[PDB]
RNA sequence: AAAUAUGUAAGAAGUCCUUGUUACUUAAUUGAACGUGGACAUUUGAAUGAAGAGCUUUUAGUGGGCCAUUUUUGGUAAGC
RNA sequence: GGAAUACUGCCAGCUGGGACUGAGGACUGCGACGUAAGUCAAGGAUGCUGGCAUAAUGGUUAUAUGCCGCCCGUCUUGAAACACGGACCAAGGAGUCUAACGUCUAUGCGAGUGUUUGGGUGUAAAACCCAUACGCGUAAUGAAAGUGAACGUAGGUUGGGGCCUCGCAAGAGGUGCACAAUCGACCGAUCCUGAUGUCUUCGGAUGGAUUUGAGUAAGAGCAUAGCUGUUGGGACCCGAAAG
RNA sequence: GAAAUUGUUGAAAGGGAAGGGCAUUUGAUCAGACA
């Protein structure tokens, strides 16, 4: 022998875990989330985009679309805590978006539906969005940081 | 910091088994600390230490301190357990019969012990009929009485014995030891 | 062996457990047994007093030989009986047959009296015995009868 | 003390116990109500530097 | 073999007699709180009504922190310092007045901060931070049967059995007092107050009693 | 195997101690003491007031 | 005539009753010492603490010390 | 007259932001919510999602940058010292062995113990075996001549583990080894006492004494071995001037 | 066929020494683990 071993061997039975107690409860959001509130979109491929916020998804995601024909954003997947909540406004009572879902998501370019489905929201929010003038051309302008803004001190 | 108030990282300095490095010492051992953490009992509490003892701490109780132990009043009976060897005592003229439980007889105590008619069991044995000590007698033999501590404590008006090889008359027996050379002790 | 031992622990501190101050130097305090009366007298006298000066009476060619005598106590004396023999002597206690035990062929010179031999008869045959030792033979219904 | 404390005892035991015979140390004081009728306040406060010599 | 529900339900139904009692009790110091509360109240005032004066008993509680570390420090204030059991810094025990104790404090003013804890503070201090010595080894106290295991036989089987014996010095608080381990307290979360610690707090410093602001501190520091 | 405290673990805190339930309920840690009205003896406001 | 320091005491090895021993001691079975027999438990006799207490053997190094507050001698003084 | 408010204190009132940690590994406990079934934040993190699957993270290394860092060895109260040795590197380089010992420990046997001067024998310096002595121990105390260890259950007292008896238990009693304290008895020395007797100066019983011993008072030793310690030896290594 | 110490080659750094500690950038270099 070049090493004598062991008197004792480890046992290579791997033990079960022990009952854990974390039970997944419910994320409220913060206040200022309601839906029809526009979202500044602080990261991500479409960051500083300015964009309409329509469903809490099942897995805390929050649905939003831009319009796409506005501002080129889609019906769309965004997490909460990369977003400033705006404090302006559309009503969406027009805009079905039960459909909706995590599933829908399904990794698994463009299916047909999508392409649809996103007219028809699309186009609840337009007929909605031109009742305040200028919206539409907020939405669909980048949001900012200017030089001399101070963000723990701006409204938006 | 703490203001220690003790001495931190202290060994409670008892033996803890014994410095012995024989099986069969250990395997008494190992029936003991058993006996001892199961059965309340505190005989066997104290046999367990009793087997950590040195050599020193171990002296050989004798066939004729064991028979008189059992003149105790009502003791007569009892099964007289030690720890330890047990020594022949010619001095002794008639011994009784019982039953010792010991670690070493030597050859003339068993035959004394066995001649009356005794029983010679050693400490196992003396845990399966005795598991709670029940009716027994333990037995310590003189510790002091060791050639080696009459030499403990030796100084002036100790009265203890030189360290000395040679002995008789001047060997350390003059300036210090009489009135009428210097001084005495 | 020295694998055991107190320098291979030493070995990489300086002064090898012997103190930078006060050294392991050749013989400070002289040698062997130098100074008794001076610079060693409070361990001489404070275990060793009697060390200095004389007693007694010279003796010039003492032998040892002279004053040999073992002592014997009865404490024993049944010992020089065989044991076999011995127990075949107890029990019958008497005169007209009572052992003889030659204390001098067992190579004692002296029979002292230290304590209690049972009520046998026994004839003790020695050199020399103490009052006691004779005394307390007779109370069993022995005697000593004195050899050379 | 003792003495006492054999009395205190056997004067208590053979009536219906409840004794408390060890020493104490001062106790803090009590509540008390000190009244003013016939005691207002005086007030004072400190004196100049003199120098009487 | 039953036991399976059968002695657990010797138990569990024992266990809820236990809780039971407690509950009765806690409600009842409530009371007893409460009311002796108001009673002072009502006494300060009754006494001003009458053109007269209501001075308090002394209080015959007090609690120790230990502010001063470890090293020079004079023989006699050392020892007591340990009789106090306070051997670090910030560790506070609670120590009963009387002119016996009295003046163990005055012999280390110097090292201390102390001053009239408050229910409050007591009950915050018992919570958090209370352990107790159970063949040594402090124990946290986080359930009520390491109590009443330990402190059971003087009557006392809940941590708030604890907290009343403290507070109103009972029968039997040399017990209930040393059963708890010296509260380990960090350093005041506020600060001292005061650039300097080392001189009397009537000073500008920081030791020494200073009464009722003894819980300002305590609860920075618990 | 680690320690919660009381003060800020509501189980816990009525695992000691089952009072709290009912404290929180009378809510008692407000409590509304008796609005009475003694005035203090003009002997107590004039030395209160006094020089 | 202080302050600071400092001796002893705060019980079971304790208190009470009864009445044995001797060559000491008394005018004296008087005393002194040591006892036998009987009465009373932990509020059994202040506080606080006690990672327990007691005991034994053997042996190293060390036996140039220096500093600070206070007390303090010599010196004009000194990092004396 | 009637409010407010400040100040201090309390709440087992509610509630937002941020940071670090996630030890443990079936179940077992104390609980909480529920009419209930269940549920839970109650004896220590899980759920969901993505990116990479490689120098990406990580290690090593060189450099750069921020803050920090005096030359080690030594003797000394105090050294980085304007105190000493050391230019560099390899290789040697200092508490040893022996006689005789103390304490401790392990082992054999035990009132004994030690085969190895020698003898027998041998697979030959081994292993195996052994008669007689000797050594140390089993007796002490005196300068010596010399004498020499039970009044007693080998003593009384007090504490004492353990054991025994009673009691469900707490406790109460019985016995009590080691050990400790204390008062006594025994042996020798010393000093008194001086019976029966006597080759009339021998003999020294008996009972004593603030004296005294390294003693007795139901033995503990002998031997091998080890660490540490002791003495003599070149004696941890190197060093005089000298004789 | 080590080391001191040397030549060459390659890489680096260098405003009155150099070497060191915590940390990270940058270059170089590399183990493991993925499935
Ligand atoms: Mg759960
Ligand atoms: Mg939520
Ligand atoms: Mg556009
Ligand atoms: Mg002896
Ligand atoms: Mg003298
Ligand atoms: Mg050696
Ligand atoms: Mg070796
Ligand atoms: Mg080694
Ligand atoms: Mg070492
Ligand atoms: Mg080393
Ligand atoms: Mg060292
Ligand atoms: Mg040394
Ligand atoms: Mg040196
Ligand atoms: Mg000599
Ligand atoms: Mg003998
Ligand atoms: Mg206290
Ligand atoms: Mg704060
Ligand atoms: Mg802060
Ligand atoms: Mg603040
Ligand atoms: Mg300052
Ligand atoms: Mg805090
Ligand atoms: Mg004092
Ligand atoms: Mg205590
Ligand atoms: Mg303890
Ligand atoms: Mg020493
Ligand atoms: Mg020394
Ligand atoms: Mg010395
Ligand atoms: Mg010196
Ligand atoms: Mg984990
Ligand atoms: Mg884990
Ligand atoms: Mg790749
Ligand atoms: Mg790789
Ligand atoms: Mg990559
Ligand atoms: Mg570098
Ligand atoms: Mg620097
Ligand atoms: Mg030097
Ligand atoms: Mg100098
Ligand atoms: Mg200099
Ligand atoms: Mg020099
Ligand atoms: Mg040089
Ligand atoms: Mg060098
Ligand atoms: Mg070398
Ligand atoms: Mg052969
Ligand atoms: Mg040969
Ligand atoms: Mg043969
Ligand atoms: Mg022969
Ligand atoms: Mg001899
Ligand atoms: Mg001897
Ligand atoms: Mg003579
Ligand atoms: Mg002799
Ligand atoms: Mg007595
Ligand atoms: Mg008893
Ligand atoms: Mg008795
Ligand atoms: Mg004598
Ligand atoms: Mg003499
Ligand atoms: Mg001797
Ligand atoms: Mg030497
Ligand atoms: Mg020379
Ligand atoms: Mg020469
Ligand atoms: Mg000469
Ligand atoms: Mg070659
Ligand atoms: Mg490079
Ligand atoms: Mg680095």
């Amino acid at each position: 022998s070049a090493q004598k071993a062991p008197k004792w061997y480890p046992s290579e039975d791997v033990a079960a875990l022990k009952k854990t107690r974390k039970a997944a409860r419910p994320q409220k959001l913060r206040a200022s989330l309601v839906p029809g509130t526009v979202l500044i979109l602080l990261a991500g491929r479409f960051r500083g985009k300015r964009v309409v916020y329509l469903k809490h998804l099942e897995d805390n995601t929050l649905l939003i679309s831009g319009p796409f024909k506005v501002n080129g954003v889609p019906l769309r997947r965004v997490n909460a805590r990369y977003v400033i909540a705006t404090s302006t406004k559309v009503s969406v009572e027009g805009v079905n978006v039960e459909k909706f879902n995590v599933e829908y998501f399904a990794k698994e370019e463009i299916k047909a539906e999508r392409v649809e489905d996103q007219k028809v929201v699309d186009k609840a929010l337009i007929a909605e969005i031109k009742k305040t003038p200028l919206l539409k051309q907020y939405l669909s302008a980048s949001f900012s940081l200017k030089n001399g803004d101070k963000p723990h001190m701006l409204k938006f | 910091g703490i203001d220690h108030t003790s001495k931190q990282h202290k060994r409670s300095g008892h033996r803890t088994a014994p410095k012995s490095d024989n099986v069969y010492l250990k395997l008494l051992v190992k029936l003991y600390t058993f006996l001892a953490r199961r059965t309340d009992a505190p005989f066997n509490k104290v046999v367990l230490k009793a087997l950590f003892l040195s050599k020193i701490n171990r002296p050989p109780v004798s066939v004729s301190r064991i028979a008189r132990a059992l003149k105790q009043e009502g003791a007569a009976n009892k099964t007289v357990v030690v720890v330890g060897t047990v020594t022949d005592d010619a001095r002794i003229f008639e011994f009784p019969k019982t039953t010792v439980a010991a670690l070493r007889f030597t050859a003339g105590a068993r035959a004394k012990i066995v001649k009356a008619g005794g029983e010679c069991i050693t400490l196992d044995q003396l845990a399966v009929r005795a598991p709670k000590g029940q009716n027994t007698l333990i037995l310590r033999g003189p510790r002091n009485s060791r050639e080696a501590v009459r030499h403990f404590g030796m100084g002036p008006h100790k009265g203890k014995a030189p360290r000395i090889l040679s002995t008789g008359r001047k060997f350390e027996r003059a300036r210090g030891r009489r009135r009428s050379k210097g001084f005495k002790v | 062996p020295s694998r055991f031992t107190k320098t291979r622990k030493h070995r990489g501190h300086v002064s090898a457990g012997k103190g930078r101050i006060g050294k392991h130097r050749k013989h400070p305090g002289g040698r062997g047994m130098a100074g008794g009366q001076h610079h060693h007298r409070i361990n001489m006298d404070k275990y060793h007093p009697g060390y200095f000066g004389k007693v007694g009476m010279r003796y010039f060619h003492k032998q040892q030989a002279h004053f040999w005598k073992p002592v014997l106590n009865l404490d024993k004396l049944w010992t020089l009986i065989p044991e076999d023999k011995r127990d075949q002597y107890l029990k019958s206690a008497s005169k007209e047959t009572a052992p003889v035990i030659d204390t001098l062929a067992a190579g004692y010179g002296k029979i002292l009296g230290k304590g209690r031999i049972p009520n046998v008869p026994v004839i003790v045959k020695a050199r020399f015995v103490s009052k006691l030792a004779e005394e307390k033979i007779r109370a069993a219904g022995g005697v000593v009868e004195l050899i050379a | 003390r003792v003495k006492a404390n054999a009395a205190k005892r056997a004067e208590a035991k053979a009536q219906g116990v409840a004794v408390q015979l060890k020493r104490q140390p001062a106790q803090p004081r009590e509540s008390r109500i000190v009244s003013t009728e016939g005691n207002v306040p005086q007030t004072l406060a400190p004196v100049p530097y003199e120098t009487f010599i | 073999a039953e036991q399976v529900a059968a002695e657990r339900a010797a138990r569990k139904a024992a266990n809820k007699e236990k809780r039971a009692i407690i509950l009765e009790r806690n409600a009842a110091y409530q009371k007893e709180y409460e009311t002796a509360e108001r009673n002072i109240i009502q006494a300060k005032r009754d006494a001003k009504a009458a053109g007269s004066y209501y001075v308090e008993a002394q209080h015959k509680l007090v609690f120790v922190v230990r502010i001063k570390g470890i090293n020079k420090i004079p023989p006699k204030p050392r020892k007591v310092l340990q009789l106090l059991r306070l051997t670090r810094i910030n560790s506070g025990t609670f120590v009963k007045v009387t002119k016996a104790t009295l003046e163990l404090l005055k012999l280390i003013e110097p090292y201390v901060a102390y001053g009239y804890p408050s229910y409050s503070t007591i009950r915050q201090l018992v919570y958090k931070r209370g352990f107790g010595k159970i063949n040594k080894q402090r124990v946290p106290l986080s359930d009520n049967a390491i109590i009443e295991a330990n402190l059971g036989k003087y009557g006392i089987l809940s941590i708030d059995d604890l907290i009343h014996e403290i507070i109103t010095v009972g029968p039997h608080f040399k017990q209930a007092n040393n059963f708890l381990w010296p509260f380990k307290l960090s350093n005041p979360s506020g600060g001292w107050g005061v650039p300097r610690k080392f001189k009397h707090f009537i000073q500008g410093g920081s030791f020494g009693n200073r009464e009722e602001f003894i819980n300002k501190l305590v609860k920075s520091m618990n | 195997v680690l320690k919660k405290n009381p003060l800020k673990n509501k189980q816990v805190l009525l695992r000691l101690n089952p009072y709290a339930k009912v404290f929180a309920a009378e809510k008692l840690g407000s409590k509304k003491a008796e609005k009475t009205g003694t005035k203090p003896a003009a002997v107590f406001t004039e030395t209160l007031k006094h020089d």
